[PDB]
């Protein structure tokens, strides 16, 4: 019921499954051997993406998972232009 | 219905909390993951002790305060208490 | 100056001396002979002002022109404004096409040009043949001009004398031993043209010459070409040439007959069956070497009939009027074959005839045979997938059900019409790549309607499964306007050009199944025009959302499902939520944009105009580009 | 120019308003020839209508001329009327909601996959933002009608 992300720099990352599961490429991880199944971590060791990308990635998993059909209108999700073309990149690896 | 983040030196856990709710829910369901009792966990929250049984305004966050894009940065002191030692995540790098 | 250019062209359109003095005097050298060797753009075409006092016949005004001045005949100009107006002719030659030998002979004395050659070579006797008058005809040989000049094309000046009715040039050209034999493009040898127009004496003007009779490249004799024309005068004339036999003086009749069968100006019933009966009692007439009608094989566009070898079936459908005109049809198309050019006219008229009558099988029997033959002859069959489209608008609109073996077919030909003329956009550079662009929008308009009529009939499981096939073919070949609208683009625009017949009131653009068929067919849903507008973002620009919600919610439901971004981005930078200018648009949109990380990180890199080159996947390279 | 309204007549109505005809003049029922012109439902007459101004106005039954367009299933008109830049959302909303409405108990114009299409845009522009938010002023049930008490959700729609 929980998910240990991990970052490049060894920054440790813990959202719900259910949060981490709306991206495509962290489902793909956890089915397979990397299952794991104590159920304690399932943890999950990424080899390039930085802490703050990850950290905007989880943030933007909570805000899909409060936002995902709550009416039309939703409220926005700033981006820094620093932190772009690196969480571009994530998103794509992660298929999120 | 108002998600909180939890920042340890390394890891960091993201969880719900309702908005007519009090503190023994969350503390209860960090205690379920994280296996601490609640009187050891302590919720240190902008270098402040806070409560254990009270709401959330002298706590210091609101539902309106902490978004999903921007949650809180509420630390967690354990029992060895201990000392505080969260690093910032890592800078992006070649800032345009 | 222009200016100056434009004052003495409105002197010479009125054929005034004095005013034209004044206008062309008191001045330098240099600018005088720029006035009067310079030509003037009225009316979007060009003009030199000596042509508008030729034209209007003021050869006053032109004659003291040439007496003041040393202005030249040698300037280029337009030939006429009877849908041609193509220049490189020069100035004497719109003399002759105007009717006015005052002013024919008084340019020829100052600077004759009688030897022009244009890029058409056109002498200026070919206006003069048109026009139609003896004295310019006859004067422009006194001045030392070839009259056997032929064109690209061969255009003896004979044989546009014999096409029009001009019977007085085309008898003074035979007088100085002109060539009776002149090959043309489709070796029609002055006499093909001769016997089309119905000209009893023109046709009898060349059997004098003994112009004789040969075959032509589409295997068409003259007497042939008459019987096709419908026209019975020139007919019999053409049988007294002393060479005609028995095989081409039956079927002389046979054609004439089943050319007054079908035929818009000249249609009789009653000539019908006298010519064939007497056609057919020819043929049986002594017993002994008989030349028996051929049988083709039976088809089924003609009913059920397998031609008529006797005289006795041909009575018994005398009175038929349905009967005649399908037998004769069978009979035209054995002696012309499957290769003529108007084999299928009167196949087109008897199914205007019959779909005017409340009857649509035998229309679309016939046309999808005459379709199949115009198709395999290499020819241009969009006005057939056209005319398809307006009868199966009819049939739809009549509350009559449309066969689904047939729409099939003609689905299938219009994927393969779309093929040619992609294969003639590709091929032809700039000669004809206007037309070929304007038809092949023309033929892909019809496959939307065809499309359409499909959607509106309803059709057994396998026949929707063909069709479904074929569009799934014909967009993966992926056909692209000028714009740059697929069929997905044409299937969502209102602003798409719909026919100005009853497919208007059938096939309505945008149309809710018609979108929904291309994408479960599999179509590009993310596919670009010029502008680099999606097919989202047509959908969002539609005028009315509220006066047929049930399509515009339809389309934008298949849309997103099927794969639609919904944030994508044009050349001009804006969303298809941008775009939406209503209130109804955006509504429906913003319930249906479905959230990505990858989408809000590439819009925030576009916003923030942070360079992504060489930085990012190539693939995402892509991605960023609009998101 | 409203006897010229009620039919197809929109030449007379044109020469009529290029003429300094009447722009807000009532009648018996309070019609000021737009109640009386969407009712018949011609476009275009409503088109000159609305390019001369002839304004809108309540009836003598409390009736919009929106309101008049969306009971006679007629959508077009009722398309024109919303493009008028002084409708607001509530009246545009209940116009809708009163098209669809329509759109399900009619003898000639029924269509009921219209009707649901039309209560959901009603409602979808009622809960598009959560902010100033139009609820309905839900009737208590009537036994008539069952015992529905309307669609306040999308859900249940």
């Amino acid at each position: 019921m929980y998910v240990k992300l991990i970052s490049s720099d060894g920054h440790e990352f813990i959202v719900k499954r259910e949060h981490a599961l709306t991206s495509g490429t962290i489902k793909a991880m956890l089915s397979g051997p990397g299952q794991f199944a104590e159920n304690e971590t399932n943890e999950v060791n990424f080899r390039e993406i930085p802490s703050h990308v990850l950290s905007k990635v989880c943030m933007y998993f909570t805000y899909k998972v409060r936002y995902t059909n709550s009416s039309t209108e939703i409220p926005e999700f700033p981006i820094a232009p620093e932190i772009a073309l690196e969480l571009l990149m994530a998103a794509n690896f992660l298929d999120c | 219905d108002v998600f909180l983040m939890i920042r340890r030196h390394k890891t960091t856990i993201f969880t719900d909390a309702k908005e007519s709710s009090t503190v023994f829910e969350l503390k209860r369901i960090v205690e379920g993951i994280l296996k601490r009792p609640p009187d050891e966990q302590r919720l240190y929250k902008d270098d402040q002790l806070l409560d254990d049984g009270k709401t959330l305004g002298e706590c210091g966050f609101t539902s309106q305060t902490a978004r999903p894009q921007a949650p809180a940065t509420v630390g967690l002191a354990f029992r060895a208490f201990e000392a505080l030692c969260i690093e910032p995540f890592s800078s992006p790098p070649e800032l345009p | 100056m222009e200016g100056l250019a434009g004052y003495v062209y409105k002197a010479a359109s009125e054929g005034k001396v004095l005013t034209l003095a004044a206008l062309l005097l008191n001045r330098s050298e240099s600018d005088i002979r720029y006035l009067l060797g310079y030509v003037s753009q009225q009316g979007g075409q060009r003009s030199t002002p000596l042509i508008i006092a030729a034209r209007n016949g003021h050869a006053k005004v032109v004659r003291l022109l040439l007496e003041h001045y040393r202005v030249q005949t040698q300037q280029t100009g337009t030939v006429r404004f009877d849908g041609y107006v193509i220049d490189g002719a020069t100035a004497l030659w719109c003399a002759a096409g105007a009717g006015h030998f005052e002013v024919v002979k008084l340019l020829v004395s100052h600077g004759a040009n009688v030897n022009h050659t244009t890029v058409t070579n056109s002498t200026p006797l070919r206006a003069a043949c048109f026009d139609g008058r003896l004295d310019i005809v006859k004067y422009l040989v006194e001045n030392n001009a070839n009259i056997s000049i032929a064109n690209k094309y061969d255009n003896t000046c004979l044989m546009i004398a014999a096409y029009k009715g001009h019977t007085d040039v085309v008898r003074y050209l035979l007088e100085q031993r002109a060539d009776p034999n002149a090959k043309a493009h489709c070796g029609a040898t002055a006499l093909h043209f001769a016997a089309e127009a119905g000209h009893i004496d023109i046709v009898k003007e060349l059997i004098k010459w003994r112009a004789a009779i040969v075959v032509n490249g589409h295997g068409m004799t003259p007497l042939k070409v008459a019987a096709e024309s419908c026209k019975a005068d020139v007919v019999e004339l053409l049988l007294s040439h002393a060479d005609c036999d028995r095989r081409s003086r039956i079927e002389a009749l046979e054609l004439l007959g089943a050319s007054f069968a079908n035929d818009r100006e000249n249609y009789d019933i009653i000539k019908t069956y006298h010519y064939l009966y007497l056609a057919m009692l020819e043929r049986f007439q002594d017993g002994d070497n008989i030349l028996e009608k051929e049988v083709l094989p039976p088809i089924h566009a003609y009913g059920n009939r397998t031609e008529c070898r006797n005289p006795q079936e041909l009575e018994s459908i005398r009175q038929d009027r349905d009967a005649l005109h399908m037998e004769g049809l069978i009979v035209r198309e054995r002696i012309l074959g499957a290769d003529n050019i108007d084999v299928s006219h009167p196949i087109i008229y008897r199914g205007a005839v019959y779909a005017d009558n409340m009857e649509f099988e035998q229309c679309i029997k016939l046309w999808l045979h005459a379709l199949h033959l115009r198709q395999k002859g290499n020819r241009n069959t969009h006005k057939d997938l056209l005319r398809f489209a307006q009868v199966f608008s009819q049939m739809i609109h009549l509350n009559e059900t449309v066969k689904a073996p047939d729409i099939e077919c003609v689905l299938r030909c219009s994927v393969l019409e779309i093929e040619q003329s992609m294969n003639r956009v590709k091929n032809i550079s700039d000669a004809d790549v206007h037309n070929a662009m304007d038809n092949y929008e023309c033929n892909l308009y019809t496959f939307l309607y065809l499309v359409c009529i499909s959607t509106k009939t309803q059709c057994s499981e396998e026949d929707q499964c063909k069709i479904n096939k074929q569009i799934y073919n014909l967009i993966h070949l992926d056909p692209r306007t000028r714009e740059g609208f697929t069929l997905l683009h044409l299937a969502v625009n209102s602003n798409t050009p719909v026919d100005d017949f009853h497919t208007n009131d059938v096939c309505s653009f945008p149309n809710a199944l018609v979108t929904k068929l291309l994408l479960d067919c599999g179509a590009e849903v993310n596919a670009v025009d010029n502008e680099g507008n999606s097919a989202l973002h047509i959908i969002v620009q539609y005028n009315r959302p509220i006066s047929d919600f049930l399509t515009l919610h339809s389309i934008i439901i298949s849309l997103v499902e099927a794969g639609a971004h919904t944030d994508m981005t044009n050349k001009q930078n804006k969303t298809p939520l941008d775009k939406s200018t209503t209130g109804v648009s955006e509504i429906l949109l913003k319930t249906q944009m479905k959230m990505s990380l990858k989408c809000l990180a590439a819009r925030a890199v576009r916003a923030n105009d942070i360079n992504y080159q060489d930085q990012i996947p190539r693939t995402l390279e892509e991605f960023v580009g609009f998101h």
